């Protein structure tokens, strides 16, 4: 899994 | 262009909207300021809806941290359960579930801040404005699960919170 | 109009040990000890395990009895675990017959032919005991373990202390909640294989999974307890005493996957029952809880 954050 | 009363996409919409509603309630019940969450509602919505639809969303993560130390005070995970069928099953958004857990989570530090991230399956479609992120350390912490928080016909978000020890 | 809270209070009460059951357990121990002392050098025995911690659910089955062997039987201690267990099995089969005696990983089960009726009542009688050969090394014991073939260290005192301390920090509701989940674990709807093996793992996980003190609502405590069990049953759960194998070592991968699935379904059934009550369907809620747990959960 790969965790994502907003930009 | 038939629109079905019961469908996977309606269940996805329900769960998307009420996961975000539930996180807003967690922020409010925690004594925090929802403005930062408000400012990103539409971008959070677009990404959550997209990756639910393809089965790529694993968890919604809300880190709550102390700004003075930058350490987690707690972290709320909404794990997705991909158990949908038919679309005409029972549904609910169990706010009372969160109020019972939040009592047990314990008081938060003054002026605690929060950050939302999305855990996704590697093959996920790119969503504009979202990049690989980093977790705040959960060393010394374990996760408490609460059960099905947001439910629609088997597609569900199951809330849990991290605590010390 | 039976409320959910009242129903759970009744359910809690109906899982509690009573004095006739207590005396019947002591009578079976005497019966089993006195017979085994005619076939082995046994210095003493004592009721132990969940039964002595008051964390055993009802009907009372698999009550652990440590049979402490004399030094003159210490040759068993240097032999493989199966040797003393097979000897206990043969000896007990002589008295109770082959059908009533079942060889287990660390004990021999003796079933006393007690009938369990449709309400899970036994006329205040225990159903079976687990005879455990044991050597007293001083402050702790060693018992046979067929999984390794070796003798493993164990300390019942520590398990009792940890249960007591968890119970005090949960407004004395901790042991009741544990008994409720062990009761679900024994529900016949699961078939011949319990969802969680051993049932002690439910208690060990509870030491950590029941967190933050008692919050006052059984439906929520149960919903979260099941949800946390399912999410964490794949963690390593060591012996709380730090002496023997991990308590989570007895299920293989397929059985652990089944354990999480059935634990998750229990969590989902609890959510459905909570939803019923939220929608004012009080009878459906009670019937949902009874279908989850079993006959001892009341409807009125
Ligand atoms: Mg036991």
């Amino acid at each position: 899994a790969e965790v994502m954050e907003f930009n | 262009s038939t629109v079905a009363t019961y469908s996977y996409t309606h269940s996805v919409t329900y769960v998307t909207d009420n996961i975000l509603k539930s996180l807003k309630d967690i922020i409010l019940l925690s004594g925090l300021d929802p403005e930062h969450f408000a400012d990103r509602w539409e971008s959070n919505t677009r990404a959550i809806k997209t990756w639910l639809g393809t089965g790529d969303l694993r968890k919604v993560i809300l880190e709550i941290y102390n700004p003075a130390t930058d350490k987690l005070v707690t972290r709320w995970d909404i794990d997705i359960v991909y158990g949908w069928s038919d679309g005409d099953g029972s549904f609910w958004t169990d706010t009372e579930q969160l109020k019972y857990a939040i009592k047990k989570a314990g008081l938060l530090p003054s002026q605690a801040k929060y950050k939302l991230m999305l855990d996704t399956k590697p093959g996920r479609p790119d969503v504009e404005g979202w990049s690989k992120g980093s977790y705040r350390s959960t060393d010394g912490m374990v996760k408490q699960s609460l059960g099905s928080t947001v439910e629609h016909s088997g597609l569900a978000g199951q809330a849990g919170y991290w605590r010390q020890r | 109009m039976l409320s959910i809270d009242e129903a759970f209070r009744k359910f809690k009460s109906r899982l509690e040990l009573n004095e006739r059951e207590q005396k019947n357990a002591s009578q079976r121990q005497n019966e089993v000890r006195d017979y085994l002392q005619t076939k082995f050098g046994i210095a003493r025995s004592f009721l132990t395990g969940s039964y002595a911690r008051y964390t055993k659910t009802k009907p009372l089955k698999d009550i652990d009895i440590f049979f402490v062997l004399k030094d003159s039987e210490k040759h068993y201690h240097g032999k493989a675990a199966s040797v003393v267990l097979d000897d206990f099995h043969s000896a007990l089969v002589e008295k109770y017959g082959s059908a009533a005696v079942r060889k287990q990983a660390r004990s021999i089960n003796v079933d006393f032919g007690v009938h369990i009726d449709a309400e899970d009542n036994t006329d205040y009688r225990v159903v079976s005991v687990d005879a455990v050969p044991a050597f007293d090394t001083g402050d702790q014991y060693e018992i046979p373990d067929t999984a390794s073939g070796k003798w493993i260290k164990t300390d019942p005192e520590i398990h009792k202390d940890k249960a007591t301390a968890a119970h005090q920090a949960y407004a004395n509701e901790w042991k009741g909640l544990v008994r409720m989940v062990k009761y679900w674990n024994n529900n016949p709807k699961h078939g011949d294989l319990k969802p969680v093996k051993p049932s002690f793992l439910i208690e060990v996980m509870a030491l950590e999974c029941l967190y933050g003190g008692w919050g006052g609502s059984f439906d929520r405590e149960i919903q979260s307890f099941f949800a946390t069990l399912a999410d964490r049953v794949h963690d390593e759960w060591p012996d709380p005493a730090g002496l023997g194998p991990a308590i989570s070592n007895d299920m293989d991968a397929a059985r652990k996957q089944r354990a999480q699935q059935l634990l998750f379904q229990a969590s989902q059934d609890a959510s459905i029952a909570i939803d019923h009550a939220r929608r004012g369907r009080n009878i459906e809620a009670l019937r949902a809880w009874r279908a989850l747990f079993g006959p001892k959960f009341p409807l009125s």
